């Protein structure tokens, strides 16, 4: 009530409370909202995910899986992510097993003599990296090591010294 | 402390109109020096601060903030659960007085030299004033408490659980 | 305007070095240099 | 909540002494149905009276003069009755003894009772009861139902008149010998309110529309079921007037309650789980349309007592064995159902209970597979799942390759898993024992039954008791169900010719 | 809120689920229920809130002004016999009055009795009633707010705060003031969203009131040295009646013990601050306080300049230093009275065409570009964005003016609001032909309307299109009065110029409450003309006016219908807002009509009075455009 | 087991936060304004009034969590951090005093409701000079009836002199007798002559009453000056400028 | 003290949102 | 180009950055017991800090180019050598 009153006192510019977290006045007063317990994280991720779901709708892409957006959003740096890869990683972790080991053992042929491709793919599994990250790292370079045009080329160009390199 | 300084100051106070700067409440602490004083401040922290009242301002700020942390620490020392919320709040306010630590801005640049090199070089500035330790002390103290709250630990950061063992 | 440490003490943090570094105005190295 | 009720009606329960509307119709021009009631006063004074009966709907609107009336929606739907002298003026009732016949009405759906095999018919969903008296004298209760006072004496120590005191909490708790925390634990009208699982879909916005305001879930939906007999006007505390008071107290519900609380004392259970178990039983029995105390009920309680004692069986478990799992909880805890499935988040989507089906046989469709896997999250091995699912589908009558996200499938599976597990027998083994007992593996897939053509192959309870006994005998003799079945010729051992 | 409940029933066997209402002959009906009313064998279902006059046959077009009553020829001739055909419909006011509106005023009655006036509602004698506001009770209903709905504002012509008849005056003609008391609104703080106490003046005034401007300027400069304050000069803003603003109580809804008659040009200056204000401005302060108490927000703004006070604007606009003094005094006023969020420049017109007592130059719209830029910059930099004040203009109602206004450059200079003076499209003397004063639309072929057939449509269309301006910055006025003529001929629209055109305080200017007192009534649950007047609605321009044949008394005016329609249009167009011109003259009837037209809804299912019944339209007439007359 | 879920919950939170700051804030329409400044996880904590970095080891009630967030918002505005929305001095004092915390708020409420619970004879505010002496007797420690009797008899003895105090003179605080307070001086009949002063307000009437609140009378207070050298048993008090 | 007033104390409650309470608490 | 913007957009703290650049105290080190092919850096006028980050620790990011990335003294904040 107090805050509700205070927020009547002008300054339309301010980011008034309900502009954020509008669920808060919507919560019901009740015995269980009082008594029963839950991890804070649950609420944190929930409210935040709700915001994200709205934003993807603003992208006109609510048809897309919200999780799946993280499958290719390359920026910021930690952003690219893959739930199934994590699930697998931890699964076998709990089994104290490596995926590469699994595949290597699943090959009908004996590990001490089996095709190179299988060795390759097993080793890739042992990397523990997601295919998405793999691809991103696999992308070709965008920029030539250097770039120049006739203006500076007429002004002349000097490379760094080189004999110092080895 | 309020008589010296109030961060919770409100513009309802016309002293602001009477020129009182925000939050500060001591005219001696606010009004300006005019170097009608000694050209050099020999050795007294107080005398030099009496020339640079800013120094007192800093000290006051430190004292206040410390007291806030002390309250929060007592709260976290309390046994029952809900006091933890109080500590959380206190610490939050305190942190709010500091924003973010200036890590990037502090980052060191260095090139090695011999003593001979330094001796020649210093003929008629390789160091800088560092951030003064008590500040990071405060930052770290609160960050440590915050961490313990992250992990539901005691103020001591000790596990609250009994850590039962079997096989 | 608002009440915060730097607002009360307007100063570019970049004008300070990191503590503990050689760049420290009181580094043991600095002490040694003074002695030298 | 489990069905739509936007369109439905009421019909006279067929009785030889009453005539009137016996079938529902999609439309009629008549403002009211006409009913005629034949009845006799115990003096053998026999008379018949006409009466009018009408379905009535009611709705609300704001004075939002700018928008059109936009009326179409589900709406509150109610039944109204009215006698008039103009239809019965000749009967001259001054001397007649005041007591006359019973009246009964089915609240009924009308639908293709076999969506495939036509059978578009009106069919009941609830039943209700009345007694009609005629007394020009404006006779007293002692004339109308004097038996009431004798009852109130023997069962409440009071005159039937004293009900008018009993309406207040003080008199009530006094005469009951009860403290009001028990009473709120009974009514759930205060903080002891019902709770519902977020992860469950319901058949109609019965309570989802804008003007809906019944607190959902209602006590008559859960926890107050037997005492309110599903009537929407549930009993509740109401603010005081010379002391706190009770919402509404028909003598009928009063005598239900009088029984209920005594049983509660004897079993020593909180009201919610008692009501839950009770309703589960009586609703599982197709016969007990009237929510009536009956032998199978009592028998069920005996079983619960025994199993709870011997194996710490939770009544929720028992209830969800003989009926659906409950998507509800009392104020204070997670719902048993949701706890069982959304026990923790392991995937992106929580499991949810919905209409629709999936091709469980292979579920190559990613979503179908997802669903099936989440269901396999029910403890058992994936391979085990495929042994169970065809039997469930067959017993429930679904299409061979498909299963549906509904309680029926859920409960069937849960039975088949949990029951043998209570004896430490694998759900796999259970099939073996069930065949041994009945030459059927999927027996527990079926719904419970109380068929009047009572036969050994029908009593769930007896069968369960047999499973118990034989399990003991088997372990006693250091046997093994597989070995036993092979020896008994229930399954063949793999052999081939040899050199 | 305002909920109503209804029911339908059928034979117990009937599975159906449509809302049902059996057939009936179309008498009048009302309300929110479903209806299926037969008329000429066609049964018309109700589609909207039923109104007394909503004949279903016409209703085939609009069963309510919002939509048609849809219908089918379902009934058998037998049923036609059973029900009967209502087809010969007629209007009928109620036999009595369900809610009183008019109230007695001994002094206005005496004013009629006053042989020097001998006012009579037939116009036979005195044509000016000087009827005080005392004749009516407060009519405002309570409505639920909505952020999406445009604002409702009002301008109060604050001199109305007096009437000597209150004290025993009224011996002189001008002594017969309005006596408009704020208490009525104080009782209903939810009524308005934004309020302006009208005009404010400046030292350089060359207008007739400059007498007072000078006298108070001198009084200020007499006080200021004794206070150590510098003397004010030209460009400095000045109050108009210091006692009124700071010392009144009785007629401003304030405890009379707070009044102080000592306040005057030589004594007011110490009181000239928000806390000390114990007059009109104190009332305004208390009103905002009670708005917060109600939990609503009341916005306060003030106009600088005015019709009369426009006089000096050209010289001020030209002199940059006087512009500086202006800005500085404005800032000082805002600081003394922080309650004001906004200022509204009211120059009748920079490029001339306002009052004749105006200095004007065809460079003044550009000087106003400078003025806006300067004021915007100064005030924004002074108060900061957290407390950014609003700048508004009183836009002239004529194309020729607004064309010259350089308004797009003012918007480039951050103009906030554009209150269009969409009223007095006709005037009782200068006009050649009788016409509407505030009609939304123009009649068919209205010509270029430099003298007749003007409309808000005509102005706003140009402003939005030819000037490209967003109507969210635009606000539409409705006028709390009619204008009148005499000897009017409805065919040619000719009229007797220079005559005793009926009015309240002045010739040709009948104020709305006085119109209800004398020539029209609604209390019988229906609008109707009285005392020789008849309700007329021009279907050409779609505008309402009263007429009387005995002296050709034409009187166009705003009506519940027109005001509701204005609300509808404003919502339809997402206008910046709407406002009551001279709020002192509406007891709340058309205010309710405005709220309802914009689509605000009442809180309770009860009202001070239902405006509904009064949307009954005036008698059809096709008033030919002046082009149609000349052609 | 569950620890695995904790891991993936935490990293889900991490990624989701990254997405919020990385795309929602910089791109989304509504944030066009606030993205001027909201740029880091702490900015999120400030804006959202909730802490995202809590570990899965912490559980709470929905109500409590909401309360926490509200309190944060209150404190921030109290700390004059958000633009606008200033707070009155008393209003703020009330918050920082008790309303900041449920326990003290409840205590305030309970005091208002049932002051008697808080009443304690040892904590009286109004208190006779000799009442101090009396308690200074009884407070000695372990006690006995007779000793208490002695003490109270002493108090009674002094009270005799109180009942025998004789007024000597008085002085008005100002011209308005009907509202200005006034002061008085009196002395003992018993020797040695001892002297006391007290005051009375002329304000503190009820608006309805031809009477004044009991509070209007001050306590009688001793005077320490060695006055016995007085010339003729005569004195005058003066109160001016609050001295 | 006689007997504690348990029955008389018994609570009656209906849930609401904060918005609901805020509107409801109008004068 | 400035450290603040860099660390911000990267989501990184500058100790990591010096742990990346080795241009401050995180400098490279060389074994005293090893001979090298030429006084490439042994001559009098040699002044490249040896071993260079482009010789060790900064190899992939500098692609062996002699002009290695380093911190550089501030001008309205600390800044980066070459990017």
């Amino acid at each position: 009530k107090f805050i509700q009153s205070v927020e009547l006192d002008g300054s339309n510019q301010a980011r008034k409370l309900e502009t954020r977290r509008a669920d808060i006045p919507k919560l019901s007063l009740d015995n269980d909202a009082l008594y029963k317990e839950v991890t804070a994280l649950s609420i944190v991720n929930d409210v935040l995910s709700g915001s994200a779901r709205e934003y993807i709708d603003q992208s006109g892409q609510a048809d897309k899986a919200v999780n799946q957006i993280l499958g290719d959003t390359h920026f910021p740096f930690t952003l690219p992510y893959s739930l199934p890869t994590q699930q697998i990683n931890k699964g076998l972790g709990a089994s104290n097993i490596e995926l590469g080991t699994v595949i290597q053992r699943v090959d009908p042929q004996f590990s001490w003599n089996t095709t190179q491709e299988k060795y390759n793919q097993v080793l890739l599994a042992y990397t523990q990296l997601s295919s998405e990250q793999i691809a991103l790292l696999s992308l070709p370079d965008v920029f030539t090591q250097n770039f120049l045009t006739q203006t500076e080329l007429s002004a002349g160009y000097l490379s760094a010294s080189t004999t110092e390199i080895l | 402390v309020k008589y010296l300084f109030n961060p919770f100051e409100c513009e309802d106070e016309p002293a602001l109109l009477l020129g009182k700067p925000p939050y500060w409440n001591s005219r001696p602490l606010v009004d300006e020096p005019f170097k009608g004083y000694s050209l050099t401040q020999p050795s007294d922290p107080d005398a030099i601060a009496a020339s640079d009242p800013i120094h007192y301002r800093k000290a006051v700020f430190n004292f206040l903030t410390k007291n806030i942390i002390d309250q929060g620490d007592m709260e976290y020392r309390k046994l029952q659960p809900s006091a933890r919320t109080l500590a959380r709040l206190s610490y939050s306010t305190a942190s709010s007085l500091l924003g973010r630590r200036p890590d990037v801005q502090l980052t060191s640049f260095w090139q090695p030299l011999t003593l001979e090199d330094a001796s020649y070089k210093t003929d008629s500035d390789i160091f800088m004033y560092p951030m003064n330790n008590e500040l990071r002390g405060l930052w770290d103290r609160i960050e440590n408490r915050i961490y313990n709250l992250r992990h539901n630990l005691t103020l001591d950061g000790k596990e609250i659980n009994m850590d039962l063992y079997d096989s | 305007k608002l009440p915060e440490y730097n607002q009360l003490f307007p100063e570019p943090w970049d004008n300070f070095c990191r503590p503990g570094a050689i760049e420290a105005l009181d580094s043991p190295a600095s002490y040694l240099l003074d002695l030298y | 909540a489990e069905k739509d009720l936007s369109r439905h009606g009421y019909i006279v329960k067929a009785a030889d002494n009453i005539k009137g509307p016996t079938q529902l119709v999609e439309h009629s021009d008549a403002s009211y149905d006409v009913i005629e009631l034949t009845c006799t006063n115990q003096a053998k004074e026999t008379i018949t009276v006409k009466l009018r009966g009408e379905n009535i709907i009611t709705y609300q609107r704001t004075k939002a003069r700018m928008v059109p009336f936009d009326n179409s929606s589900p709406f509150s739907r109610q039944l109204k009755l009215t006698f008039v002298a103009e239809d019965n003026p000749s009967l001259g009732n001054l001397d007649k003894g005041p007591y006359f016949a019973n009246m009964d009405i089915y609240a009924a759906e009308w639908v293709r009772e076999n969506v495939s095999s036509e059978t578009m018919v009106s069919r009941p969903f609830l039943t209700m009861t009345y007694r009609i008296a005629i007394a020009k004298a404006g006779a007293s209760l002692e004339e109308l139902q004097p038996e009431a006072d004798a009852f109130f004496i023997n069962n409440f120590g009071l005159s039937a008149e004293d009900s008018s005191q009993l309406v207040k909490l003080v008199a009530f708790g006094d005469q009951t010998g009860s403290k009001a925390e028990e009473i709120e634990s009974l009514l759930s009208c205060g903080e002891n309110l019902p709770i519902v699982s977020p992860n469950v879909i319901f058949a109609n916005p019965i309570f989802g529309s804008y003007f809906n305001d019944e607190p959902f879930p209602a006590p008559y939906h859960f926890g107050g079921v037997y005492i309110n007999a599903h009537q929407r006007n549930a009993m509740t505390i109401i603010r005081a007037e010379g002391g706190r008071e009770i919402q509404s107290l028909s003598n009928f519900r009063l005598e239900r309650l009088n029984r209920f609380i005594r049983l509660q004392r004897w079993l020593d259970l909180p009201s919610h789980q008692l009501d839950l178990l009770l309703t589960s039983v009586m609703q599982a029995d197709a016969d007990n349309s009237q929510q009536e105390i009956t032998e199978p009920v009592l028998k069920s309680l005996g079983l619960f007592r025994h199993l709870n004692l011997q194996y710490k069986i939770t009544p929720e478990i028992f209830s969800s064995w003989l009926y659906q799992l409950t998507p509800f909880a009392v104020s204070g805890e997670i719902a048993f159902f949701d706890r069982i499935f959304n026990r923790e988040q392991l995937f992106d989507q929580p499991f949810i209970l919905d209409g629709g089906s999936f091709t469980y046989l292979d579920a190559k469709g990613s979503d179908a597979k997802s669903v099936k896997q989440l269901c396999a999250g029910l403890n058992i091995s994936a391979v085990t799942f495929q042994f169970i699912a065809p039997l469930v589908q067959s017993a429930l009558g679904l299409e061979a390759g498909t299963l549906v996200r509904s309680f029926e499938v859920v409960s069937s599976l849960y039975r088949l898993v949990s029951i043998p597990q209570t004896f430490g027998l694998s759900t796999e083994d259970g099939l073996i024992l069930m065949n041994i007992l009945t030459d059927e593996m999927g027996y527990l897939a079926k719904q419970p039954a109380f068929d009047d053509k009572q036969t050994q192959d029908k009593d769930f309870l007896s069968i369960i008791l047999k499973m118990e006994a034989l399990s003991a005998w088997l372990t006693k003799n250091n046997l093994t169900p597989a070995s036993l079945a092979l020896l008994l010729g229930v399954t063949r051992l793999a052999v081939v010719p040899t050199n | 809120v305002n909920k109503y409940t209804y029911t339908s029933s059928k034979a117990m066997s009937d599975i159906s689920d449509v809302i049902g209402e059996p057939l009936a002959a179309w008498d009048s009906q009302v309300g929110g229920r479903v209806f299926n009313v037969i008329f000429d064998g066609k049964v018309y279902t109700n589609t909207y809130w039923v109104e007394r006059w909503q004949v279903p046959g016409i209703g085939s077009s609009d069963g309510n002004p919002h939509n048609a009553w849809k219908f089918v020829r379902a009934a058998t001739a037998d049923e036609i016999n059973k029900i009967g055909n209502p087809t010969t419909a007629d209007v009928k006011p109620t036999e009595n009055i369900p809610s009183p509106i008019l109230v007695e005023d001994k002094y206005t009655e005496e004013t009629y009795s006053r042989p020097d006036v001998n006012f009579k509602e037939d116009g036979s004698q005195g044509n000016l009633s000087y009827t005080a506001t005392r004749v009516c009770a407060p009519m405002y209903n309570h409505y639920v707010g909505d952020k999406t709905k445009p604002k409702l504002s009002a301008y109060i012509t604050d001199w109305c705060q007096y009437d000597a008849r209150l004290d025993g005056g009224g011996s002189k003609e001008e002594e017969r003031g309005r006596g408009f008391d704020l208490a009525t609104l104080m009782q209903n703080p939810a009524t308005y969203d934004r309020l302006i106490f009208s005009f404010l003046g400046i030292c350089g005034d060359i207008g007739n009131k400059s007498k007072k401007v000078q006298e108070v300027w001198d009084g200020w400069n007499a006080q200021a040295p004794s206070l150590g304050l510098p003397q004010i000069g030209k460009g400095h803003i000045v109050p108009l009646d210091p006692y009124g603003d700071l010392g009144t109580a009785r007629n401003v809804g304030l405890p009379p013990e707070s009044a102080d008659t000592s306040i005057e040009s030589g004594t007011f200056l110490p009181y000239y601050q928000q806390n000390r204000a114990a007059g009109l401005l104190g009332g305004l302060r208390e009103l905002q306080k009670k708005a917060h108490a109600m939990g609503h927000k009341l916005d306060l703004a003030f106009s600088i300049g005015g019709w009369s006070l426009s006089s000096y604007f050209s010289a001020l606009a030209e002199n940059p230093d006087e512009r500086r003094v202006f800005v500085a005094s404005v800032v000082d006023f805002f600081v003394r009275f922080p309650m004001f969020s906004c200022v509204d420049i009211d120059w009748e017109y920079p490029g001339g065409g306002g009052d004749e007592g105006n200095i004007s130059s065809d460079k003044d719209g550009e000087n106003y570009v400078l003025l806006i830029k300067e004021l915007r910059s100064a005030l924004d930099s002074r108060f900061g964005y957290s407390n950014r004040k609003e700048i508004s203009i009183a836009c002239s109602g004529v194309k020729a003016k607004l064309k010259k206004s350089n308004i797009d450059q003012l918007v480039a200079n951050g103009l906030d609001n554009i209150y269009l003076m969409s009223y007095d499209f006709f005037g009782t003397i200068w006009a050649d032909y009788i016409g509407h004063h505030t009609n939304l639309y123009s009649p068919k072929d209205p010509g270029e309307q430099e003298l007749f057939d003007l409309s808000a449509e005509a102005a706003i269309d140009y402003l939005h299109n030819e000037l490209g301006i967003p109507m969210e910055k635009i606000h539409l006025g409705y006028a709390n009065y009619g204008r009148s003529a005499v000897g009017g001929d409805l065919t040619t629209r000719q009229y007797t110029k220079n005559g005793p055109a009926l009015g309240t305080m002045e010739n040709g200017a009948p104020e709305f409450f006085d119109i209800v007192k004398n020539y029209m009534d609604a209390e019988h649950s229906l609008s109707m003309g009285k005392n020789g007047f008849v309700l007329m609605t021009d279907t050409n321009a779609d505008a309402d006016f009263l007429f009387s044949e005995a002296k050709g008394h034409f009187i166009s005016l705003d009506t519940p219908r027109t005001v509701k329609q204005k609300g509808e249009y404003a919502a339809k167009n997402k206008l910046g807002g709407v406002f009551s011109w001279s709020g002192d003259q509406d007891c709340g009837l058309l205010a309710n009509a405005a709220r309802e037209g914009l689509g605000y809804v009442a809180d309770s299912n009860q009202e001070t009075i239902d405006m509904g019944p009064l949307y009954n339209p005036g008698k059809e007439i096709y008033l030919k455009s002046i082009s149609e007359i000349k052609s | 087991s569950n620890s695995i879920e904790a891991k993936l919950q935490e990293d889900l939170r991490d990624a989701l936060v990254d997405y919020y700051l990385g795309q929602i804030v910089p791109n989304s329409k509504d944030f066009t304004n606030l993205r001027s400044t909201i740029k880091n996880v702490d900015d999120l904590y400030d804006h959202l009034l909730l802490d995202t970095q809590v570990s899965a080891k912490v559980i709470t009630s929905r109500l409590s969590l909401v309360t926490q967030s509200v309190q944060q918002y209150i404190n921030r505005i109290a700390l004059n951090l958000e633009p606008g929305l200033s707070i009155n001095q008393q209003e703020a004092t009330d918050w920082e005093e008790f309303a900041n915390r449920y326990g003290y708020w409840a205590a305030n409420q309970q005091l208002r409701m049932f002051p008697e619970i808080y009443v304690d004879p040892t904590l009286r505010l109004t208190k006779t000079e000799f009442f101090f002496q009396l308690e200074s007797a009884l407070n000695q420690g372990k006690l006995t009836d007779d000793v208490a009797q002695k003490a109270v008899l002493g108090y009674l003895n002094n009270f005799e002199e109180v009942s025998n105090l004789e007024i000597i003179a008085g002085y008005q605080d100002g011209i308005d007798i009907e509202n200005d307070k006034t002061y008085f001086v009196a002395r003992t009949r018993m020797q040695p002559y001892r002297y006391f002063w007290r005051s009375l307000d002329a304000s503190q009437r009820n608006a309805n009453s031809q009477e004044l609140y009991p509070t209007a009378w001050s306590e009688w207070k001793a005077i320490s000056v060695p006055l016995e050298n007085v010339a003729n048993g005569i004195v005058r008090p003066i109160m001016m400028d609050n001295r």
